[PDB]
């Protein structure tokens, strides 16, 4: 139903970050350079063509790749009974939920470096509860998320 | 004749048809009419009584990434409302593993073993049954459970009603009236030899004879 | 310790063909397209960067969307007293075996196109069964196939 | 002193160490120092006895795409040689799906529990065992078994053998000589308070002053 809030721990330029939201968003400012790895985040945590590669070295903040990239995205639910996305994300969700959650969801990206392979994997859960997340199921390519979420990027170049 | 006047209704029917009918061909072709037709994120659930017409309904309908469950009424409730959610009814002491010999005759029994023993119960009289009616009694208790229920699934198509039980019948009634999601029944009265194993044939008898909110038609192809 | 066969069905211009190999293989011809098409089928069982992406529309043969891509390797085990490589395979395989089949095994992979999402799935499997194979475990892009084999892909040009 | 003379020695080896010793910190740096050395695919099992230690070491090593097993020697044979192995030793019959009340004296009702009831069996007896008597079983009936455990580790660090059963005790000398895997004991004789639990302070002491292929360090620090 709602957009609540987002946090961004160790990636690129972002070291603890907490932004809350709404469904319209506008971001504006000086910077130019967060502006634009804002939406980078947003489109590794929800866009499967670009979480379809991993994270590099320059990913990781300070390129120190010992410290672990966390991305957590918070809804709300509070409008099941006059809402249709909400249950079109909860129909995808089921066991994830518990009773006394039933108003909050939760969907983080987590991302630890392995020097020997020199590639950084990106993992995703749901949950309720922020402290019990579990992996999003899948098979091959496909996600469980990929079933709810479109993402369609604008830019007029490329 | 009346094929036609199936696959235009939308909403809660009977088909009385006897053997030889052709149910199947009719099953088929109303899932595929409703499937085109919808537009949506809903999906359908088809519970028959063997694994040979779930898979011959599986191997007649094809592939989509659409979620629509095929299969037997015994593996709907263990796939969509026990394993899920036996743990935010009673509590995260009761597992949700099991690999189904240990039958009793009481109910309390049948949780205790599934707690201690990690293993679905049954019951030793066939008149009654444990999983319908756990299956019952966690929707009531679980808030997210129905709201997974209602957002899923739009149409649930049952075969052969003739041979269900009261809590099968109490199950899909709680479904039809509490969560407002219609049904599709097809069953011939006459084939009720299955009486061995506990069936009912005076709950689709009841059906067709007192229904007010469900269309009525007969086969005879 | 040794390749043995593969087998490859309704994949671009394969319809149905059964080759037998050995450790160190030539392929030469006039065709020139199912010479290419031979290595790229390799590539999509063995190279994660080929299969991270999917199987088009021109993947399947005679552009039949409706027919099932099958490519299926077999392996013999039979020297693992003596090689290092079949402990290498066994030791990330643990289960998938049976001891009455402890000599062959069977990498597999399955591609079933979606006419509504327009994107062709790819699903590994083991076992040493044929007609018993389970799903290659993995978290997020990783797999555990990919912890055994490293392709090294050569070319004069590109 | 002959903390030197540990990190330089590969085989096996024996540390009586008291308490205050330091025991993890030379456990530690052996295991990090045998990892840093090796360049094979091979990996390295550490079990102890609570889950705490099993943190601590997990905390301090880091974080590797190497499969190395560190927890507790319980979860060690649940995890590696009955859950993927119990079905190619008896029959597909009895079940890979557990979650551990239910406790007996038998072992052949041990089997019946983990197959009807499909949950994990225990004994009322503290001086015997069922998990690593059931190993041991699997291991001689299964060679896809051997085989995995063969090529799957090349060293295991066992701490605390004092406070050692008889199979536990069977079950590591079996995969010592029969499978040609290195050990790494650390133990303080005198810790045996655990009795209550079935530890056998006999098999610490026998390796001390019988063992010809072991290693033998003392700690005073």
């Amino acid at each position: 139903m709602k957009f609540s809030n987002i946090t961004i721990k160790n990636f690129r330029n972002f070291e603890k970050v907490n932004i809350n939201l709404d469904n319209k968003n506008v971001i504006f400012g000086m910077n130019d350079i967060g502006k634009t790895n804002f939406l980078y985040a947003l489109r590794f945590l929800l866009d499967k063509e670009i979480r379809k590669f991993g994270f590099n070295k320059s990913d990781y903040h300070k390129h120190d790749t010992s410290k672990k990239i966390e991305i957590i995205l918070t809804l709300d639910l509070s409008n099941y009974e006059k809402d249709e996305d909400t249950k079109k994300l909860i129909s995808v969700v089921k066991g994830a939920r518990t009773s006394a959650n039933a108003d909050v969801f939760y969907i983080a990206l987590e991302s630890k470096y392995d020097d020997k392979e020199l590639y950084g994997n990106i993992i995703l859960k749901w949950g309720s509860e922020l402290d019990n997340l579990i992996d999003i199921p899948g098979r091959g390519n496909i996600n469980a998320l990929d079933n709810v979420f479109k993402v369609i990027y604008i830019n007029p170049l490329v | 004749m009346s094929r036609e006047q199936i696959i235009k209704d939308g909403g809660n029917i009977l088909v009385t048809a006897g053997a030889g009918s052709g149910k199947t061909t009719i099953l088929v072709s109303k899932i595929e009419a409703d499937l085109k037709e919808n537009k949506t994120h809903y999906s359908i659930a088809a519970v028959t009584f063997t694994n040979k017409a779930a898979k011959e309904i599986e191997g007649r309908l094809g592939y989509s990434s659409r979620g629509n469950f095929i299969g037997t009424n015994d593996g709907f409730v263990e796939s969509e409302i026990i394993r899920p959610f036996i743990k935010d009814a009673f509590g995260n002491d009761y597992p949700d593993n099991f690999t189904a010999d240990n039958q009793f005759a009481s109910y309390d029994k049948g949780l205790q073993v599934l707690k201690y023993q990690n293993i679905l119960g049954t019951y030793s009289n066939p008149k009654k049954n444990f999983k319908f009616q756990l299956a019952l009694d966690i929707l009531k208790k679980s808030l997210v459970a129905r709201q997974y229920i209602f957002s899923k699934y739009f149409k649930i198509f049952i075969d052969e009603y003739q041979d269900s039980d009261k809590d099968m019948h109490n199950l899909f009634m709680y479904l039809k009236d509490q969560l407002k999601i219609k049904l599709f029944i097809v069953g011939d009265p006459k084939q009720s030899i299955y009486i061995w194993r506990g069936a009912e044939p005076e709950n689709f008898n009841g059906l067709i004879e007192n229904s007010t909110d469900f269309n009525k038609y007969h086969l005879t192809s």
